[PDB]
């Protein structure tokens, strides 16, 4: 069995299909600032 | 053009973790170069050769034309809930060129908005609203301080609310440790997901899992999950070359439980040295030549600024982000 765990930092990344360009990135370090 | 955007992105990002380095991140570089390549429509000489190559823009290959209708085309793209908006607000008594207004308005879409500065809490209501009226009130406070003495301001707002194609049901979220490092944690809302089938890649060779989840209609967000303490590592080996290796070793696979965080993250940024980094120097100069916004070499820029929001629960997310760009005279 594959777990994905997101308990650790971890990065998201917004790709647009019609450009490629990113709109949106960010960084997890704690989520609760 | 592709290239050019992943590449500022990535840069930018690094420049970002490197003033902060113990911080969350959230930006939107497409905003920040929305509102830096209007800007350049104003620029000549080496103030313009800056910007252009500091969004990561090939000048010998790529017009300015080009460069342009890049964003133009990229702002109808944009107009799931998904917008971007272009703003100038502008002291009444200054002389614009028409070239510059016009291409504006043609290329961004940008209204140009009589401002007086010189009332400075009305200039920055009007400011914050709109931005808060594009980010349909998720940032009310993009401005935080004006000059009296300002003479122009350029905005960008994008604004993206999505749902996601596999929600999670909320009687699947619980508390759950998220590890802050491998000794301390904080106990964070979190989120499950059971017995689904969604594009993977185990990246052995930078310590890291790479996973897709898709939004409805035709959306979605790469998720990278470093193992403990190798952020630092993967964050160093981000560049196109790499986003293009995941993307072309992404396979199905069935996944049995995944976790994710239910969380709200904001960060505002002063991106003056950010943008100094990247190359962008002359226009916070008193040599900056920004010309082809009033016909005379008498503007420079004093800040750029930044904020944006996410939130992820749930039903989707939202992102929002807009980008202000101060000027002044010189
Ligand atoms: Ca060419
Ligand atoms: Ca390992
Ligand atoms: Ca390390
Ligand atoms: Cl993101
Ligand atoms: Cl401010
Ligand atoms: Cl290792």
């Amino acid at each position: 069995r594959t777990i994905v765990r997101f308990n650790r930092p971890f990065l998201m990344i917004i790709v647009d299909h019609f450009t490629w360009s990113i709109f949106f990135m960010s960084k997890v370090t704690n989520p609760k600032q | 053009l592709a290239s050019a955007n992943v590449d500022f992105a990535f840069s930018l990002y690094k420049q970002l973790v490197l003033k902060a380095p113990d911080k969350n991140v959230i930006f939107s570089p497409v905003s920040i170069s929305t509102a830096l390549a209007f800007l350049s429509l104003g620029a000549h000489n080496t103030t313009l050769t800056e910007i252009l190559k500091g969004l990561k823009f090939n000048l010998t290959e790529t017009s300015e034309a080009e460069i342009h209708q890049s964003f133009q085309h990229l702002l109808r793209t944009l107009n799931l809930q998904l917008s971007m908006g272009n703003a100038m607000f502008v002291k009444e008594q200054l002389s614009l060129l028409d070239r510059f207004t016009e291409d504006a308005k043609r290329l961004y879409g940008s209204e140009a908005f009589a401002t007086d500065f010189q009332d400075s809490a009305a200039a920055k209501k009007l400011i914050n609203d709109y931005v808060k009226n594009g980010t349909r009130g998720k940032i009310t406070d993009l401005i935080k301080d004006l000059d009296s003495q300002t003479m122009m301001v350029l905005v960008n707002y994008i604004f993206f609310k999505a749902k996601w194609e596999m929600p999670f049901d909320p009687q699947d979220t619980h508390q759950s440790r998220f590890y802050l490092s491998k000794k301390k944690w904080v106990m964070v809302p979190m989120m499950s997901l059971h017995h689904l089938t969604i594009p993977y890649f185990r990246d052995e060779e930078l310590s890291c899992t790479v996973v897709q989840l898709n939004y409805t209609g035709n959306a979605s967000v790469f998720f990278i999950l470093p193992d403990q303490d190798k952020m630092e590592e993967v964050e160093a080996m981000l560049s196109r070359e790499t986003l293009a290796r995941w993307g072309d070793s992404l396979e199905f696979r069935e996944i049995g439980e995944l976790y994710l965080p239910k969380f709200s993250i904001s960060r505002d940024y002063n991106l003056n040295d950010i943008l100094l980094q990247l190359g962008i120097e002359e226009a916070f100069t008193s040599k900056a030549d920004l010309s082809g916004i009033t016909g005379a070499r008498n503007l420079a820029v004093s800040q750029v600024v930044h904020k944006a929001v996410l939130d992820v629960f749930e039903e989707g997310t939202e992102r929002s982000a807009a980008t202000a760009v101060k000027i002044t005279l010189l």
